[PDB]
């Protein structure tokens, strides 16, 4: 369902000690050793909420890596109650 | 960019009204193409055809169509009005900067309805009538195309078409911001229309037998308000409307009633009553007699 | 014998038996019009004047045989019965435009009866005549049968079908490219409506029991049966006989126990 793009040559090549602020949101590529990894935890992708008054399924949301997503409006029954994710109907991605 | 879906008919009526409007000769020039100038001279808003004209070209099929289905038609010949006005006329588009609304009015039709014969069956069609004017009331402006604000986001909505009730916008514009149904009104920035209420009765020679006379609400739009006085025999030429009414409820038989279909929605309430009466819009007002 | 659950009836059963009858009627008697093929006359006459309506007496039946069922049938189920006897005519009608006009019967020599209100409660969807003179007609009012919806997000126009009273509106757009919640809106002027009419009738009985004071009744006529009537006229109407809930005021959908009594109107003499 979707198809990603890795950049594989790219100019300058930076030491880990010599990144500064003026680097900040910027395209970089950097050399090291890995020390230290985790295990492999699911991201929300695709996420569907239910609404508790209407029982109601509202449909996919995108997540976009930054901040979690909330909704505020039911259009079936016309509300802004509590609204919970669906973990049965979502789909994730991989996360380490 | 969803496509919008087009009415093929509607496309083909604009062309031969366009066509009628800028092919018309009578014993010679071009009569509506002369009135469209006599509007800049004097700066005036209102277009007036004769319906005779319209039924000659192409024989038995513009006028009969238009006629039958105005409610759907209108929109498409002011946009053809829109058209030629652009070509031989585009200083008038704009008001002495807004852009300045125009009225089309039909008359003289072949026949004249009584008021005791208006049926269901000609709902949203073109009708002329009489009656006799027994109440009138003072100008008000009314609401026609509204400026809104959201209220997540502060975003500016302009020219949401009301047609007879009080729309709202369905979709906030921004692609981010999901609003649907939390908006505000700035009254400084809306454009008005001028609004009168006539209120008519039967003529006294068209009363059956034994019976009393029947009344019916007529709305006025724009530069025909306040032609009518009271105690007057007149002719209106306009189109048969609906609009709600809730005193129905408690009258016998099966009222219609809404309901939203639960057939399709993923589970794991808004009924509305379909209530209306006959009233009349009017575009030509005449004093007969 | 297929019999339509809560009822008695055969569909195919009163059909061929209607068709038999239709197609050979029998009665100081003549010999030029009282023996001669009856209703074939009355059918063709019409389709030649250009006619719609069929006007059907009743005892007629209680005499022949074979649709003696047919009128305790017809003064019991009027709703099934008169189903079966058009699918008759314009069967009928071919037999001898006429592939897309419709026909229509009207009973109007109901008898027996005492009054309305000798009526009681097991009378309900019933058969019956009325005498009296009328007084006051509301104008007419339109009634909504077809819906017209559009889709706000995509412009496409969808219709809907009146059933028993109620309206469907989608909830998703039907467009396979447009699929959007909730944009369905309803626009009341291009919507398909029909007539009704409402009366007001003082019953004129025979029988009136010690101490009744006169009383008024409802009457719904529709269609082709508006301004029909006018105050002042004494008239004879055959109908149903009806009950509807009320709601208690407008702002609630709360209902009342004791129901509304009224008569729907077939025919007028
Ligand atoms: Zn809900
Ligand atoms: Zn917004
Ligand atoms: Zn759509």
């Amino acid at each position: 369902s979707e198809i990603h793009v890795r950049i594989s040559d790219f100019p300058t090549i930076y030491s880990l000690r010599e990144l500064r602020e003026s680097n900040l949101s910027s395209l970089v590529r950097v050399t090291g050793v890995v020390t230290r990894r985790t295990g492999v935890f699911p991201q929300l992708k695709y996420v569907k909420f239910n609404c508790l008054k209407c029982g109601s399924i509202l449909g996919p949301f995108f997540q976009d890596s930054n901040e979690e997503i909330r909704i505020s409006f039911c259009t079936n029954c016309k509300s802004k109650g509590p609204f919970r994710v669906n973990g049965e109907k979502t789909v994730y991605r991989n996360y380490q | 960019h969803v496509k919008k879906v087009d009415d093929v008919t509607g496309e083909k009526v604009r062309e031969a009204f366009e066509q009628f409007l800028e092919d018309f000769s009578v014993q010679v020039e071009k009569v509506y193409r002369a009135q469209i100038e006599f509007m800049k001279i004097y700066d005036l808003n209102t277009i007036y055809i004769d319906y005779q004209h319209l039924s000659m070209r192409e024989n038995g099929a513009l006028a009969m169509a238009i006629s039958e289905q105005y409610y759907r038609f209108l929109p498409f010949l002011q946009k053809g009005l829109r058209r030629v006005v652009r070509k031989y006329a585009p200083e008038l588009l704009n008001t002495s900067q807004t852009e300045r609304v125009f009225q089309i009015s039909f008359f003289n039709l072949p026949t004249v309805h009584r008021i005791r014969d208006i049926r269901s069956e000609k709902i949203g069609s073109l009708l002329s009538i009489s009656g006799t004017v027994t109440r009138t009331s003072e100008v008000r402006p009314e609401l026609y195309k509204a400026s809104f604000t959201c209220d997540m986001c502060r975003a500016i909505v302009d020219n949401v078409e009301q047609s007879f009730k009080y729309t709202e916008p369905t979709f906030c514009p921004n692609p981010s911001c999901e609003n649907r149904a939390f908006w505000t009104l700035n009254v400084t920035r809306s454009r008005f229309l001028d609004w009168q209420k006539v209120r008519i009765q039967e003529n006294a020679n068209e009363i059956p037998t034994g019976s009393m006379p029947r009344t019916l609400d007529v709305i006025l739009r724009g530069d025909s308000v306040e032609r009518a006085k009271p105690g007057d025999r007149c002719k209106f030429t306009g189109v048969e409307i609906v609009v709600p009414d809730v005193t129905q409820l408690g009258l016998p038989g099966v009222k219609p009633s809404s309901t939203l279909d639960t057939r399709g929605i993923s589970k794991t309430l808004g009924v509305r009553d379909l209530t209306y009466k006959i009233s009349f819009l009017a575009c030509h007002v005449i004093s007969i007699g | 014998l297929r019999i339509i659950w809560g009822t008695n009836v055969s569909i195919q059963e009163c059909t061929t038996n209607f068709r038999n009858f239709l197609m050979s009627f029998k009665y100081f008697i003549n010999n030029t019009t009282d023996e001669e093929l009856y209703y074939i006359k009355q059918l063709n006459e019409m389709r030649e004047l250009g006619t719609s309506n069929l006007n059907l007496d009743a005892r007629n039946l209680l005499a022949y045989k074979q649709t003696e069922d047919l009128y305790h049938q017809l003064l019991n189920y009027p709703q099934e019965v008169i189903s079966i006897m058009d699918q008759t005519i314009k069967d009928c009608m071919v037999s001898l435009e006429i592939e897309t006009k419709f026909y229509k019967v009207r009973p109007y020599n109901v008898g027996s009866c005492k009054g309305m209100r000798e009526l009681n409660p097991n009378d309900i969807d019933k058969l019956i005549n009325l005498k009296g003179l009328v007084l006051r007609s509301t104008p007419v009012i339109p009634d909504m049968k077809v819906a017209f919806f559009k889709c706000n997000v995509c412009d496409h126009t969808m219709a809907v079908e009146i059933d028993r009273g109620v309206i469907q509106e989608p909830a998703r757009c039907e467009r396979i490219d447009c699929n959007e919640p909730n944009s369905m809106s309803l626009i009341h002027n291009r919507c398909s409506f029909a007539d009704k009419q409402v009366i007001k009738l003082q019953e004129t009985p025979d029988f009136v029991p010690d101490g009744q004071t006169p009383h008024s009744i409802s009457l719904c006529v529709y269609d082709e049966l508006v301004d029909s009537c006018r105050a002042g006229d004494r008239i004879e109407v055959t109908g149903t006989f009806r009950s509807i809930p009320i709601r208690a005021n407008s702002r609630q959908r709360v209902l009342k126990s004791l129901y509304k009594t009224y008569v729907d109107v077939v025919h007028v003499k």
